[PDB]
């Protein structure tokens, strides 16, 4: 019969436009051609492919290993519809840093992963240090460490490696750059040589949560501070506490699948940093930060009008783009992600993008894209970003703040209250944006006793191992409980966000409250406690 | 590299479907055949004829009302198995009959068509040479060699436990006698 | 003529339904499954994956394993084609000495461990001897001469151990000395070309004849790789233990050549590319039961979601414990060498957890051991099995036990004198407990604690016979027992690891007083 194949990927020419499926047969798998009734009942997913590509995605494995299961068993689950292109993304997260002068100031750091806007190809992060005052005494850096006009302070950190993509990386680990302000490179952290012997997995550590991150800071004799600092730069760190992370993407060589032994062995000839290219200019790419506001991005393969061989490609439709590649389902029919309607979420493009769009608006004569979600077209090289609509967010994409209205729902749940503190049970998502409370006292008459009032004394909320949030008084209190001068006195609880925080003190020094934005949390007379 | 490929796509990428009920018909078909038709023959020349059944095998008009006691069968390995759960039953009468309840795996596994041709050699032994008695000194003298030889693990395979005791050679008056335990042989 | 998609030897219906090899005189052929001829002789049923060349997914083949052409040093048990073949190289350390930039020379013991989100990543834990080998050697900060701004030199020695169940063979794991959180004080060269010798499972490098690899190196590349500032030993007084991390970067591997039978090191395949595999594709079952020590296994399961995947045949976790360690039915009751199944705690990770509460639920079942045959194990489950009667600590290492089961293993006195008692007690015992109070009572009830230092427990020996030997003179005056009164009562206290101190108090109080103390022992005067 001679069935025709010219893309010589395995599956027949006409088995890939039309529909396929692959099914396991007690313990045999076979390739079957989609039946429309007697498929749909047993929850099997309808693939399309394209005739003339060996791997639509353009990425390392073949139309016919994704859905045979013939691959590298790391490649992320999503990943393995042959319309998602499997790669790496490979960022740097920064635990925590300690300085001294050439007595040492060790505070820790958190970082998120960050995108800004007219948004390029190439990964990059940020770090934001700590600002709340550790010990008491330690009132203004400048002088916690003996910094002179003429001195130079020495920074060492510890940072550990995250992929957030779908495909291993397996010899070579990135070079990044730490850059401070807008262009003062402070030091390239060198790529240490034939140590990343380990793999990373999407969605994993390296080194793992269980080993010490790795010094960044060599502890050798390579230099003796490597990251020197003349005074200027450590005073717009002072002023901004911000350091960005540039990373580029020369990873590894790639893992492929053999048949003749089934053995996955690391190929010499094929490195990563010859296909990236490829996807890079074929794929649409979709943003999200729906899961835990972390942003997570996934490349789906669309056509190209200006390109013969890319006609080819399975026409993919907006709604179902969301389907395949990050969980989206239809219980009744509307289109959500656990609970969360997908008209609580904001749709954002790129001028280009914007443009294309408003035309496919205008030949349907619609103005609501909810709507006509199932009637988009993605052609190649769009960039669309879906954000929670219920968050402020900022120049670089990051979670932020959140409308009041928001911040009061997310706290009508008072599961305890005592003169001790509260003990709460939020939604884990909303205590990534609340920098801390302000406690305060209030007369029979009217009056305000702020407890906590330094702008350097917010952080005064912790976490109990059973995820309910515990808010201790004694910590930035004198260690006493708390005193009440009336059981009818009412007192109120403020909380601040970050973007409406405070980082340094004011022109003359000011550590009140005084001109913050502070939303009302807790109100409950000296009686109801 | 380019010749691996092939083997392994003939064999997964079933050009087109049968059917939902095709390949059951065609799956006992092709089983029977393996069978050497002059057996065909001799069945249906004594009378009854097989007919394939698709559902419960334990509920049917042939067998409903005859044999009911007669629950407890005896696999080839001897374990015991209710019928309801049995794909196969046989039944030896004035209308010989044999019913083989379909399925779409007998070409794919072969525990179960080894049973099928399990119950075709009883008919066979029972039903058709115990016309004639053919089974006779050849059979027996095959039978007596095994009994006797070497650590032959080859007795295990086809005499039950009641041969097993049986001290000295088989001789020509116990087939009469005992006819059973012989044609299960 | 049979179709054999795997192309791996073994036919497609026998893959898929059991089979067995079987020896006939002086040919091995392979057969379908007989239940009756294949039992009686003692042959084990095969199952496996028509589309794997190799189901476990380490790098011998399906038909390679069950037929023996195969390095002949994987283990038996992993002969078995679901258990995956691998190897698990930690590090014991013996002993140490220090010194000052008065030498404190301590024996250790060393216990691979494992916590708690616990994560394939092997580590292990030396544990310092605390006992007191001189009298007058109180508080090591003096009898070594430190001061605020001295530095100690650390050398030790250390022997690989590989408890996996396959070999290495060119290169050995670089492994990082860590003590406290996070301050590292040394990592290990992987020495170059050195490692010529070969790792068995279940061996030692270098051998129990050869003289243990010196840490240091002895020559010029570091002057004290190991040194150490004034805060560390003052910590490390605090904690006396250290953690030894090891990563998994071993040699190429061994294959098995068909034209001529020869294995030899294929320098293309190297286990670094092949473990991830195994770790994301097998369920992994921990259990304590032979010596105390944490044996690691890994058994091939199904993971519903990837269709490939699903061909492997389903192991319900009964089947797996018979064919990965041992256990038997000799009356249908599971057992390993007596010890019936109950006695085992069954710990799962939350993951795990979730999906058993599931199994239970459609089997309407509370008490897992009866349905226990009934349960589908899953890719990716962690399992940990421990035995029920003995407490442990935060690393799931053995630290003690109930005082009632303590007393039962000593109610057999051998032998009872004035000079000590020799006991025959099962070997498994005597990992929890780590020494004796002895004391001797007043008519009147008095109470005179003869090794009344916390540092003066060690007195128990061990003779070469197997017979516990408890010497009184080691840590006494070097002499023999006195006895007041032929009616004063003799006890004998016994102190398990868990319920030690190992430093003195708060204002340096010595005496064992507020040490909870298990009565082990009660003779009258005369019988002794």
């Amino acid at each position: 019969p001679t069935v025709p194949d010219r893309d010589n990927d395995g599956i027949p020419d006409s088995l890939e436009v039309e529909g396929y499926t692959v099914d396991v047969k007690n313990k045999r798998t076979f390739l079957s051609p989609w039946i429309s009734n007697i498929h749909e009942k047993k929850g099997l997913t309808k693939y399309k492919s394209s005739p003339e590509k060996w791997s639509t995605a353009s990425d390392p494995y073949s139309d016919f290993e994704k859905v045979t299961g013939r691959i590298d068993k790391n490649v992320s689950p999503e990943a393995r519809h042959p319309l998602v292109a499997a790669y790496p993304i490979v960022h740097v997260d920064m635990e925590n840093i300690i300085l001294s002068k050439n007595r040492t100031i060790s505070k820790n750091t958190s970082t998120s992963r960050t995108h800004t806007s007219g948004f390029s190809n190439s990964n990059s992060s940020t770090v934001a240090i700590d600002h709340s005052l550790s010990l008491a005494g330690e009132r203004t850096w400048a002088e916690t460490m003996g910094l002179n006009t003429a001195d130079t302070a020495r920074l060492n950190a510890n940072i550990r490696y995250v992929n957030t993509g779908t495909a291993p990386i397996y010899n070579v680990l990135p070079t990044t750059s730490l850059v401070l302000g807008k262009n003062q490179t402070l030091a390239t952290i060198k790529a240490k040589e034939n140590q990343l012997s380990q793999i990373l997995a999407p969605n994993n550590y390296y080194p793992s949560k269980n080993l010490a991150p790795i010094a960044l800071n060599a502890q050798d004799d390579f230099s003796s501070t490597p990251i020197t600092m003349n005074y200027n730069q450590f005073l717009e760190l002072e002023k901004t506490k911000q350091l960005r992370l540039d990373t580029d993407q020369v990873y590894g060589n790639i893992a492929t699948y053999n048949f003749e032994n089934g053995r996955v062995r690391v190929d010499t000839g094929s490195n990563w940093s010859e296909v990236l290219p490829q996807i890079q200019e074929t794929t649409a790419r979709i943003i999200f930060n729906g899961k835990d506001l972390n942003l997570v991005e996934r490349r789906i393969a669309a056509v190209n009008p200006s390109d013969p061989l890319e006609t080819t490609k399975p026409d993919m439709t907006l709604k179902e783009a969301l389907k395949i590649a990050f969980g989206f389902n239809e219980p009744n029919g509307n289109l959500q992600y656990q609970g969360k309607d997908i008209t609580e979420f904001d749709f954002n493009f790129d001028q280009q993008t914007s443009q294309n769009i408003k035309n496919q608006l205008a030949e349907l004569n619609a103005t609501n894209i909810y709507t006509v979600l199932d009637k988009i077209k993605l052609n190649a090289k769009m960039n669309i970003l879906i954000r929670d609509k219920r968050f402020h967010y900022d120049r670089n994409n990051i979670a932020v703040g959140a409308d009041e209205s928001v911040v009061k729902e997310a706290h009508r749940e008072v599961i305890n209250s005592s003169t001790e503190g509260l003990l709460l049970n939020i939604d884990k998502d909303i205590r990534k944006i609340l920098s801390g409370y302000i406690v305060e006292i209030e007369d029979t008459e009217g009056l305000k006793e702020v407890i906590n009032d330094r702008y350097d004394m917010l952080n005064i909320s912790s976490l109990r191992q059973d995820g309910k949030t515990f808010i201790d008084f004694k910590k930035y209190n004198d260690k006493l409980p708390l005193y009440i001068s009336n059981p009818n006195y009412k007192v109120n609880v403020y909380a601040v966000t970050k973007e409406n925080t405070i980082i340094n003190p004011s022109e003359n020094g000011d550590t009140s409250t005084n001109g913050i934005k502070k939303i009302l949390i807790f109100s409950k007379k000296g009686y109801e406690i | 590299q380019e010749e691996h490929l092939k083997e392994i796509m003939k064999h997964i990428v079933k050009i087109e479907v049968k059917g939902e009920e095709a390949v059951k018909k065609e799956a006992a078909e092709k089983l029977l055949e393996k069978v050497p038709s002059d057996v065909l023959e001799m069945y249906k020349a004594i009378g009854g004829k097989i007919y394939i059944v698709d559902g419960d095998i334990t509920k049917h008009i042939s067998l409903e009302a005859l044999s009911e006691d007669k629950k407890k069968i005896k696999d080839i390995y001897g374990k015991d198995a209710l019928l309801h759960e049995h794909y196969v039953y046989a039944k030896e009468g004035y209308e010989p009959v044999l019913v083989i309840q379909s399925s779409e795996d007998y070409v794919e596994n072969t525990e179960k068509a080894l049973n099928v041709y399990y119950e075709i050699g009883k008919i066979l032994s029972r039903d058709i040479l115990s016309k004639i008695n053919q089974p006779y000194q050849k059979f027996l003298d095959v039978l007596n060699t095994i009994k006797n030889a070497s650590d032959s693990d080859g007795q295990d395979l086809l005499f039950t436990n009641q041969l097993k005791e049986h001290p000295t050679d088989f001789s020509v008056e116990f087939l009469e006698q005992n006819s059973n335990e012989v044609q299960e042989v």
